[PDB]
RNA sequence: UUGACAUUGUGAAGAGACAUAGUUUCUUUACUUAUUCAAUGAAGCGGAGCUGGAAUUCAUUUUCCACGUUCUAGCAUUCAAGGUCCCAUUCGGGGCUGAUCCGGGUU
RNA sequence: GCUUGUGACGGCCCGUGAAAAUCCACAGGAAGGAAUAGUUUUCAUGCCAGGUCGUACUGAUAACCGCAGCAGGUCUCCAAG
RNA sequence: GAUGGGGAAGCUCCGUUUCAAAGGCCUGAUUUUAUGCAGGCCACCAUCGAAAGGGAAUCCGGUUAAGAUUCCGGAACCUGG
C-alpha cells in the first residue's frame, strides 16, 4: 500500500503496554502488624497538679502521646480506648521529646469521672 | 605574580551581565515561509526601555499562521517606528522604515538595522543605539549584497539575510558628557562589572606588566605583540600605529 | 443551498490559519530510524567497489518463484518428523535386525555457512541461494568467487529471512542444494541454466563494475537542469 | 486581591455589555466601528478588483 | 604559529615520468556523502503541471516572469463551510473534494 | 501639630527601577437543556473536615560573639509634655 | 543541581532543554467488570534555593507561678468535600 500521514512534525514516543508485576514469590513473607495501635498511640496520663486542673476545670484528659502519633490517632485511639468522645486534640511536643495531648471531651462527658475511672487522682 | 586583571574576567564570575532587568533577547522573526515567500503583517504593541541597552526594544505582535494563538517577538525599534503601526516582514514586502526585507529585494543606498550575517541569523549587524548599515551593491548570480557597517567595513552576504528599514532608535547617546563620576557609575551598575578602572601603572609588579617602579611609568613599549600570550597582553595590543590621529579616517 | 452557506477559505498567507496537512515528509525521526536511512544513503553516494555490488543484482522474482518452489519440497526434518523417524526406526531397526538403514536416504536442502563452504569446496553442491542481506557482509562475498572456481552455479536471493523460513530457522543467510530426487532432476537443470547466465556468465564481467556514485535527486534534478541548457542550448 | 476574586460573585467582575470585565467600553465602541467599516470596505475592494479582471 | 603525515572521497581542465598511448602525482574549480556551522515545538523543499500573462511566432511554441494578504490598534481556533459519494437512515459518522501531481534530502 | 498610612500630581535618569506560583475575566460556542415540566449551586440557607513541625525565655555594660557576668561587637518595629 | 548525552586513567568535569522515541488531563467506551480502548487535546522536560520577597482565611474580652491572634468565652472567615 503506502504510508501513514502524520499531521505533525513531532514524533512522540509510542504509547506501549505497561504490565503490572506478577510476582514468582512474595515481597516480606507475613505482613507487618499495626505499628501504631491504640495502646502504642496513648502511653500514659499526664498527672500533673497544673493538668489535674485541666481535668476537673476544663474537661479535658492530658496524656503522653507517641511522637508518631497525630491528631486523628490521638482522637480515635481515645475514643476506642476510653468510650469517650472527643471534641478536638490539641498536641504539643513537651522539651523532654515527648508529646503532649489535650483531649477536650464533649459536655456529654465528665473528664474527671472518665480520668479517676482509669485511675489516677 | 599574581593574574592579572584582564585574565579574571574570563571565568565569570563577579564580571558576568547584569541580566535581570532585560526585556529578552532582540531577534527577527524566525525566517519561515511567509517571510520568504511573501511577507506578513504584525503591530507595534510597545516600544520600551531596555535596561543597559541604548536603544529602545519595539514589542512586535504577529499571528501565527500555523496555530490560532499570537506570537510575540522584540524587535530594536526603528527610528520613527511607533505605537500601532502595521509592519510588513518578508521578500514581497514594501520598503518602508521599520518592515524587515531582504537585502537583495532593495535598492542601493537603502538603509537598513539589525542586518542579518547569514540569512535566518535573526539579525547581527548595527544594532546599537544610532547604527546603521547601507547597501552598495547586488551581484544577483550567486546572488550576494554588498553592505558597508558602521565600523567603516565592506562585507558581502547573501541576498536573502534580512535586514530592517530605516537607523536604530535612541541616537546622539554618546553626545552628552557623563558628568561625573556616578552617572557612569550608574550605567555599568546594569552592564557588567567593568568600572571604575585602576591603571595598571598604579599597581605592584605581582598585578600588571606594567606594575612597579620607583615613579609610574610603563617601563617598555606598551604595544604588545598578536602573538603574545595570555597575561602578556594588556597594552595596545597588534596596534599597527599610534599617536594622536591627524588628518581625516574615513575609509576609501 | 436552505439556510446553509458556501463561504470558502482564504489559505493564502496573511490570514487563515493554514489547515492540517501530511507533513510525514518532514517528521523528526528517533536517531536510530535517520541512522539506518543515511546508511542506505551514504552506501549509494559512494563509489562501491566491485566485489561487493555484485550483490544489488539479485535473482528476479519469476525464476527466484521457481527456485523457491523447488527448494520447497526439500525442507528439512521437523521436530516431529524427526521424533516420528527415531521411534519408527528404534524400535524397527533395534528388533527386526534392520541394518539402521529401516530409515531411507533424506533429500533435503543443505545450509549454514560452515557447511555450504566446505560443499562447494568439494563439489558437492548443484546449486547454492546467497543472501543479498548479510550485514557483516565478509560472510557472502567471497562465495561468488568461491561458486565460480569451484564451477558451483549459484545465485543471489532477494530475502535472507526467506531462506529461514524454507529452512525452518528465522534467517538462514544461505541454502544449498546437492541431492535431487530423479523427478526434481529435470527442472534443475533448466533452474540452474537461468541462473548461470544470470550471475555465474557474468560474474567475469561484473568483476570490473563498480557500483554506487548515484546522487540524490535534488542533486540529479539539478545537474539535469544544468547538463540539459548550458550545452544544448 | 486575585483569589479574592473567587469570593464574590460574577456581577462584581462584570458589566453587561460584551466584553463586559475586560475592555474599558469607549474601547470596545471602537472596535465595533473599525469592524464593521473594515469589513465593509472590504466588500468595496472585492467588487472593484472583480471590476479591473473584467476590464483590463 | 608554521609544515608534514593521518582523518581524505568524486569529477573535470592544466602541468608532470617508462622516454608523444595512461596506472600516477601536484596547481586551478567543480562535486556531497565524511567532517564543520546556523535554524526550526524538523511546515511548506526539489521536480513537474494547471491557470494567467509579458513575449515574437519563421509552423507552433523556441521561452522568461509570476501563479489569494498594505488607508483603520477590529475579527481570523471546533478534521471547514460548500459540493459530492457512502452507513441503511437517528443522533451520530466516515471518505473524496475544497487544498493539482511526482521524490520522503527538515531547511 | 507629631508619627504613620494614602491619593491626585510634579522633579529625576546613557539608572526608567524582580520572578513565579496562584486567582479572576473576556472572545469563543462545543455541547446539554422546558410544559405535564426541565435547567440552574458564581443568589441565600444548611452538613462534615482541616494533618505535620515551631510556639518557653534572653536579644544584651549578665542569657549571642569577643577564653569571662569583658567600657568592644552584633539586623529592626512602637515613641508622651 | 539530577537526567539521554559529551569529556576525563579516574576520584569526577561539562551541559539543564542541552543533538533524546523524555509525559498526563479530561471524558467517553463497561453494563462478561473492572477499567482496556475511543476521540480531542497540552507538549510544560527534573528538582533544590526566601521563618525580611510573592502568599487563602480571626477578632475582642478573659484566664496562668510560667502559655496565648494557639487555652476559655463570644463573634467571624477561608479552603476542601
Ligand atoms: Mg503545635
Ligand atoms: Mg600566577
Ligand atoms: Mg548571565
Ligand atoms: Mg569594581
Ligand atoms: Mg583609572
Ligand atoms: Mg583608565
Ligand atoms: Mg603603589
Ligand atoms: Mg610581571
Ligand atoms: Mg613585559
Ligand atoms: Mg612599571
Ligand atoms: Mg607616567
Ligand atoms: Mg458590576
Ligand atoms: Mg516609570
Ligand atoms: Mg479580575
Ligand atoms: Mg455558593
Ligand atoms: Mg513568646
Ligand atoms: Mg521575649
Ligand atoms: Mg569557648
Ligand atoms: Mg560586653
Ligand atoms: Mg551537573
Ligand atoms: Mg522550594
Ligand atoms: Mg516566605
Ligand atoms: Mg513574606
Ligand atoms: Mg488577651
Ligand atoms: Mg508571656
Ligand atoms: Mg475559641
Ligand atoms: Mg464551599
Amino acid at each position: 500500500k503506502a504510508l501513514k500521514v502524520r499531521t505533525s512534525a513531532t514524533f512522540r514516543l509510542p504509547k506501549t503496554l505497561k504490565l503490572a508485576r506478577a510476582p514468582k514469590y512474595a515481597s516480606k513473607a507475613v505482613p507487618h502488624y499495626n505499628r501504631l495501635d491504640s495502646y502504642k498511640v496513648i502511653e500514659q496520663p499526664i498527672t500533673s497538679e497544673t493538668a489535674m486542673k485541666k481535668v476537673e476545670d476544663g474537661n479535658i484528659l492530658v496524656f503522653q502521646v507517641s511522637m508518631k502519633a497525630n491528631k486523628y490517632q490521638i482522637k480515635k485511639a481515645v475514643k476506642e480506648l476510653y468510650e469517650v468522645d472527643v471534641l478536638k486534640v490539641n498536641t504539643l511536643v513537651r522539651p523532654n521529646g515527648t508529646k503532649k495531648a489535650y483531649v477536650r471531651l464533649t459536655a456529654d462527658y465528665d473528664a474527671l469521672d472518665i480520668a479517676n475511672r482509669i485511675g489516677y487522682i | 605574580g599574581r593574574v592579572i586583571r584582564n585574565q579574571r574576567k574570563g571565568a565569570g564570575s563577579i564580571f558576568t551581565s547584569h541580566t535581570r532587568l532585560r526585556q529578552g533577547a532582540a531577534k527577527l522573526r524566525t525566517l519561515d515561509y511567509a517571510e520568504r515567500h511573501g511577507y506578513i503583517r504584525g503591530i507595534v504593541k510597545q516600544i520600551v526601555h531596555d535596561s543597559g541597552r541604548g536603544a529602545p526594544l519595539a514589542k512586535v505582535v504577529f499571528r501565527d499562521p500555523y496555530k490560532y494563538r499570537l506570537r510575540e517577538e522584540i524587535f530594536i525599534a526603528n527610528e520613527g517606528v511607533h505605537t500601532g503601526q502595521f509592519i510588513y516582514a518578508g521578500k514581497k514586502a514594501s520598503l518602508n522604515v521599520g518592515n524587515v526585507l531582504p537585502l537583495g529585494s532593495v535598492p542601493e543606498g537603502t538603509i537598513v538595522s539589525n542586518v542579518e550575517e547569514k540569512p535566518g541569523d535573526r539579525g547581527a549587524l548595527a544594532r546599537a543605539s544610532g547604527n546603521y548599515v547601507i547597501i552598495i551593491g547586488h551581484n544577483p548570480d550567486e546572488n550576494k549584497t554588498r553592505v558597508r557597517l558602521p565600523s567603516g567595513a565592506k562585507k558581502v552576504i547573501s541576498s536573502d539575510a534580512r535586514g530592517v528599514i530605516g537607523v536604530i532608535a535612541g541616537g546622539g547617546r554618546v553626545d552628552k558628557p557623563l558628568l561625573k563620576a556616578g552617572r557612569a557609575f550608574h550605567k555599568y551598575r546594569l552592564k557588567r562589572n567593568s568600572w571604575p578602572k585602576t591603571r595598571g601603572v598604579a599597581m605592584n609588579p605581582v598585578d600588571h606588566p606594567h606594575g612597579g617602579g620607583n615613579h609610574q611609568h610603563i617601563g617598555k613599549a606598551s604595544t604588545i605583540s598578536r602573538g603574545a600570550v595570555s597575561g602578556q597582553k594588556a597594552g595596545l595590543i597588534a596596534a599597527r600605529r599610534t599617536g594622536l590621529l591627524r588628518g581625516s579616517q574615513k575609509t576609501q | 443551498n436552505p439556510l446553509t452557506h458556501s463561504t470558502p477559505k482564504n489559505f493564502g498567507i496573511g490570514q487563515a490559519v493554514q489547515p492540517k496537512r501530511n507533513l510525514s515528509r518532514y517528521v523528526k525521526w528517533p536517531e536510530y530510524v535517520r541512522v539506518q536511512r543515511q546508511k542506505k544513503i551514504l552506501s549509494i553516494r559512494l563509489k562501491v567497489p566491485p566485489t561487493i555490488a555484485q550483490f544489488q543484482y539479485t535473482l528476479d522474482r519469476n525464476t527466484a518463484a521457481e527456485t523457491f518452489k523447488l527448494f520447497n519440497k526439500y525442507r528439512p526434518e521437523t521436530a516431529a518428523e524427526k521424533k516420528e523417524r527415531l521411534t519408527k526406526e528404534a524400535a524397527a531397526v533395534a528388533e527386526g535386525k534392520s541394518k539402521q538403514d529401516a530409515s531411507p536416504k533424506p533429500y533435503a536442502v543443505k545450509y549454514g555457512l560452515n557447511h555450504v563452504v566446505a560443499l562447494i569446496e568439494n563439489k558437492k553442491a548443484k546449486l547454492v541461494l546467497i543472501a543479498n542481506d548479510v550485514d557483516p557482509i565478509e560472510l557472502v562475498v567471497f562465495l561468488p568467487a568461491l561458486c565460480k572456481k569451484m564451477g558451483v552455479p549459484y545465485a543471489i536471493v532477494k530475502g535472507k529471512a526467506r531462506l529461514g523460513t524454507l529452512v525452518n530457522q528465522k534467517t538462514s543467510a544461505v541454502a544449498a542444494l546437492t541431492e535431487v530426487r530423479a523427478e526434481d532432476e529435470a527442472a534443475l537443470a533448466k533452474l540452474v541454466s537461468t541462473i548461470d547466465a544470470n550471475f555465474a556468465d557474468k560474474y567475469d564481467e561484473v568483476k570490473k563494475h563498480w557500483g554506487g556514485g548515484i546522487l540524490g535527486n535534488k542533486a540529479q534534478a539539478k545537474m539535469d537542469k544544468r547538463a540539459k541548457n548550458s550545452d544544448s542550448a | 486581591r486575585p483569589r479574592q476574586y473567587a469570593t464574590v460573585s460574577k456581577t462584581h467582575k462584570t458589566v453587561s455589555r460584551a466584553y463586559g470585565g475586560s475592555r474599558c467600553a469607549n474601547c470596545v465602541k471602537e472596535r465595533i466601528i473599525r469592524a464593521f467599516l473594515i469589513e465593509e470596505q472590504k466588500i468595496v475592494k472585492k467588487v472593484v478588483k472583480e471590476q479591473t479582471e473584467a476590464a483590463k
